């Protein structure tokens, strides 16, 4: 105790590392070099963690699932949230989400998230949880952004106002030298928004959904960094089966992008599922496991589908409906 | 000490190839070839949490504040991951749930902060009051 838990930068900063992250702020006002190193565990939390609320989650009675699991769930969280990603099932018109969500989360934190008939959702515990289609239930993810270092997934989320330049340029959408991919979630003007930015060697990553819960018209991520890679397949008709579907998905995995540092995004036309898979849901999903063991599957079923099968690694035609995009982002090594 | 248990310490097992331990003494020695015996079939170390540390670890670890951070400076010293990182996991254990009003006595944390940068601090961090 005379010097281990104080001079000594190492023993610290390790300890510090198996903590969580609310006990991290907290401590950090321990001790100044306890500040210094729990600076260093932050810098160090480039990565990625969601909420979940999976099997058999709604039961005959849950309290409040969309505030619950987020309340419970950020204690095993070590990641400092620097944007908000989430979904939860919509099922006088009023809401809470932006109030319990907003109020979990840090003030200076820019909050994204959506509510959709239906969400894909990796359980937790490991990412190598088989994803499931949840096409109906109550349930959703709070994927969490924190600040990654020479990666700044600035959201945004421009309104239908009866589009000046000025403001797609602040987001870093347009006049931008660093998007890699963009989600675009529109609600309830998509085409022109998704026109400003279409002609660029980016991959585009979006649908249509049904109303948005939170953000301090159309809803994404301006996704920026060199180390970002990712790509996109177009899973349409001709993929409805699972020799079908398993062959879209080996010419997905063929880019070989790497499971590190990176994320798995699902979007697919609301028809798309179990019932338009003959009585069996997660086909998609299952090969996306099958082909990807760790990565999580995320994005939701919307009515409609925004993306071009795409690579990109370093150095009208986004329009269509009743097919899928899998889209998969990765955020790159740390150093 | 037997040749894999001493090379399942990372300091020791390099200077052999290139037994004093100034740095060290007999019991800490002890104390961590018994843990390395209950860990020399522990498969090749491949969430960070303490929620899972041994339990016949734990009944190892199950001893005074000075015994324990000992060991902890004996395995920095020995970089024997699993050792430091299973003690490290009770020491946050420890830590977890107190807030500074408590962490500090508990660990004698002489204040570093001034009442200004103090209040900085927790601004800066004022999420941390939410539970």
């Amino acid at each position: 105790s005379t010097f281990v838990l104080s001079n000594l930068a190492e023993v610290v900063e390790r300890v510090l590392t198996f903590l969580p992250a609310k006990a991290l702020l907290r401590v950090a006002c321990v001790c100044r070099l306890w500040r210094e190193c729990v600076r260093r565990v932050l810098r160090t939390h480039r990565s990625v963690t969601w909420i979940s609320a999976g099997l058999a989650e709604a039961g005959h009675l849950e309290g409040h699932c969309l505030v619950r699991v987020v309340a419970e769930e950020l204690e095993n969280v070590r990641i400092l949230p620097h944007t908000v990603l989430y979904m939860a099932d919509s099922e006088r018109t009023s809401m809470e989400t932006a109030l319990a969500l907003e109020k979990l989360f840090p003030k200076q934190c820019q909050v994204l998230g959506i509510v959709t008939p239906g969400i894909v959702v990796t359980p937790m515990g490991s990412g190598s949880n088989r994803p499931q289609e949840i096409e109906i239930g109550e349930s959703g993810f709070a994927l969490l952004f924190p600040q990654i270092e020479g990666i700044k997934i600035q959201p945004f989320h421009f309104i239908k106002d009866p589009l000046e330049r000025h403001q797609l340029t602040e987001v870093g959408l347009l006049d931008n030298p660093e998007l890699r991919v963009v989600l675009v979630f529109g609600y309830n003007y998509l085409q022109q928004v998704v026109s400003t930015f279409s002609d660029m060697n980016i991959i585009l990553a979006g649908g249509q959904v049904d109303n948005l819960s939170s953000l301090t018209g159309v809803v994404g991520l301006s996704f920026s960094g060199h180390r970002i890679q990712s790509a996109t397949v177009l899973l349409n008709e001709d993929v409805s089966d699972e020799k079908t579907a398993e062959a879209a998905m080996q010419r997905l995995k063929a880019a070989n992008i790497p499971e590190h540092n990176t994320i798995g995004f699902m979007f697919a036309c609301v028809g798309r599922g179990f019932q338009y898979y003959r009585a069996k849901g997660n086909v998609e999903a299952d090969a996306f496991r099958k082909f990807f063991p760790s990565v999580p599957l995320f994005g939701f079923f919307g009515n409609g589908e925004i993306g071009c099968d795409r690579i990109v690694t370093g150095n009208d035609d986004l329009f269509h409906s009743y097919t899928t995009i899998m889209a998969l982002i990765h955020l790159g090594s740390s150093k | 000490v037997d040749v894999e248990i001493a090379k399942q310490s990372v300091t020791i097992k390099t200077m052999l190839e290139d037994v004093p331990l100034p740095n060290v003494n007999a019991a800490i020695l002890k104390k961590v070839i018994q843990w390395c015996t209950h860990h020399k079939d522990d498969p090749p170390p491949p969430e960070k949490r303490t929620d899972d540390i041994p339990v016949w670890d734990q009944e190892f670890l199950k001893v005074d504040q000075g015994t324990l951070f000992e060991l902890i400076l004996a395995a920095n010293y020995l970089d024997i991951k699993g050792l430091l990182d299973v003690t490290c996991k009770t020491v946050a254990n420890m830590i977890k749930g107190k807030t500074p009003e408590e962490i500090r006595k508990t660990f004698n944390i002489k204040n570093d902060f001034t009442e200004e940068e103090e209040a900085q601090v927790r601004k800066e961090n004022q999420w941390c009051e939410e539970k």
